[PDB]
């Protein structure tokens, strides 16, 4: 209902996320804005912990799509503002092909005027020599298709998609993203039709900071209903 | 420093009068937060006309990128705010700088619809042809979004003018997700499915996941562009990636009618997904009872 009002502007946001990927043990911290009216993230990660034992292009997903851009013909179609602001749960588990997985489980909520993310992820069978646990990704991102289709007998959504990752030898590694949203609170939700976000992003590097780290624009848009 | 970060919040916060106080008493007009956000930016960006007057008239550096490639032009032009966007232009400010993911604010204006800001670019000398890292044009992202004024406005200024609102160019083209018009259109916009399919458009397109324009249009649920689709050769039994005919997608969203057209027109039953699963069964598993019965006859 009202909840779409609290992305009128810029919104501050924080993002923490607890991982173990085969045992190694590390914390993310981010924080930015986000304007919803342009779809557009403003971001700067940090590995708290130290080195990142994973590249940083895997995290990227999980690391607050209630910022996507929906066009006015399709605003009872944005379930992710209509949580808010009491928020939802976004889990995944994400298969990296023939490789290990995340699985991960989020809360998205206000929490006063910020918006958080706050994350645990779990990592599991992922190879030494891997793509992943080897780095052999590239520092990059590339566009995708997200899929949204409601999920009525949980009140919430489903969300399927493939990320793509450039490997350093022109290959390019899938990580296949399966996705479920629920509201948190008991309030009224917008269960949408079916449709995609489109995705935009881009990675770099702060030069004056020394942690491990990942500066992040990202741009994304509602589609697919008329 | 300490009046470098009061600048930054008076010009923030839109005030005038602090933001003339603080330069008199000697503030850094290029102060920059650890993000490299400066004051222009953040005049600019929150449609404080004045204080980015202010600010320009001190030497406050018209083309400063934050962390993430933005000028003051970037954020102006995605607001909308005109009058900032000209006096920005006025004072030097390059009309095709980038922000990390290759945007002009060409790009941001056609994203953001503000078709002012696009002509007031265009005849600042805005390259009309720029594309952003993933290939697109201000013509394509203002296509994408439905802004199909400015779209005409585009296709006239590159030089291919006429009929620009409606879509433009190959009908074949494709961008980095692999989509060619007709997986645009197959989201609802039957007319112009049509034209496109009349127009020698590729009916079986596979985009990067696999889905042809069939596979769009049973996962949205379009029964007369599923059924124009087919007539033009679409082939009905198509697999994606993830093993899914159009059949297993109509079957999991309980779209009876499509389900009704897709089995008239030869869709396999038996197909399995990557999953085994077959269309009945996905009609199970989601609830589709029905449709369960009209496979199963099948």
């Amino acid at each position: 209902s009202k909840g779409e009002e609290l992305f009128t502007g810029v919104v501050p946001i924080l993002v923490e996320l607890d991982g173990d990927v085969n045992g190694h043990k590390f914390s993310v911290s981010g924080e930015g804005e986000g304007d919803a009216t342009y779809g557009k993230l403003t971001l700067k990660f940090i590995c708290t912990t130290g080195k990142l034992p994973v590249p940083w292009p895997t995290l990227v997903t999980t690391l607050v799509q209630c910022f996507s851009r929906y066009p006015d013909h399709m605003k009872q179609h944005d379930f992710f503002k209509s949580a808010m602001p009491e928020g939802y749960v976004q889990e995944r588990t994400i298969f990296f092909k023939d490789d290990g997985n995340y699985k991960t489980r989020a809360e998205v909520k206000f929490e006063g005027d910020t918006l958080v993310n706050r994350i645990e992820l779990k990592g599991i069978d992922f190879k030494e020599d891997g793509n992943i646990l080897g780095h052999k990704l590239e520092y990059n991102y590339n566009s995708h298709n997200v899929y949204i289709m409601a999920d009525k007998q949980k009140n919430g959504i489903k969300v399927n998609f493939k990320i793509r990752h450039n490997i350093e030898d022109g290959s390019v590694q899938l990580a296949d993203h399966y996705q479920q949203n629920t509201p948190i609170g008991d309030g009224p939700v917008l269960l949408p039709d079916n449709h995609y976000l489109s995705t935009q992003s881009a990675l770099s590097k702060d030069p004056n900071e020394k942690r491990d780290h990942m500066v992040l624009l990202e741009f994304v848009t509602a589609a697919g209903i008329t | 420093s300490d009046l470098g970060k009061k600048l930054l919040e008076a010009a923030r916060a839109g005030q005038d009068d602090e933001v003339r106080i603080l330069m008199a008493n000697g503030a850094d007009v290029n102060a920059a937060d650890d993000v490299g956000v400066t004051p222009l930016h953040l005049a600019a960006q929150r449609g404080h006309l004045e204080i980015v007057e202010v600010l320009l008239k001190y030497g406050a550096d018209v083309n400063a990128a934050d962390l993430w490639g933005q000028t003051p032009l970037h954020l102006a032009a995605t607001a909308g705010h005109l009058e900032i966007v000209e006096v920005l232009l006025k004072n030097g400010a390059d009309v095709n700088a980038r922000d990390n993911i290759g945007h002009t604010p060409l790009h941001l204006a056609a994203w953001a619809g503000h078709l002012e800001i696009v002509e007031v670019l265009l005849k600042y000398g805005a390259d009309v042809n720029a594309q952003d890292k993933f290939g697109k044009t201000p013509f394509d992202l203002a296509i994408d979004n439905g802004n199909e004024d400015i779209a005409e406005v585009l296709q006239k200024a590159a030089g291919g003018g006429s009929g620009g609102g409606s879509g433009g160019g190959d009908v074949n083209a494709y961008d980095e997700v692999g989509w060619t018009p007709l997986h645009r259109a197959a989201w609802g916009h039957l007319e112009l499915v049509e034209k496109l399919l009349k127009n020698g458009a590729d009916v079986n397109a596979a985009d990067i996941d696999g889905y042809t324009p069939l596979h769009l249009a049973a996962f949205s649920g379009h029964l007369e562009i599923v059924e124009v689709l087919l007539k033009y050769g679409a082939d009905v039994n198509a697999d994606d990636q993830a093993g899914f005919t159009p059949l297993h997608l109509a079957a999991i969203f309980g779209h009876l009618e499509i389900v009704e057209v897709l089995l008239k027109n030869g869709a396999d039953v038996n197909a399995q997904d990557k999953f085994g699963k077959t269309p009945f069964d996905l009609a199970i598993d989601n609830g589709n009872e029905d449709i369960a019965e009209v496979l199963q006859k099948a």
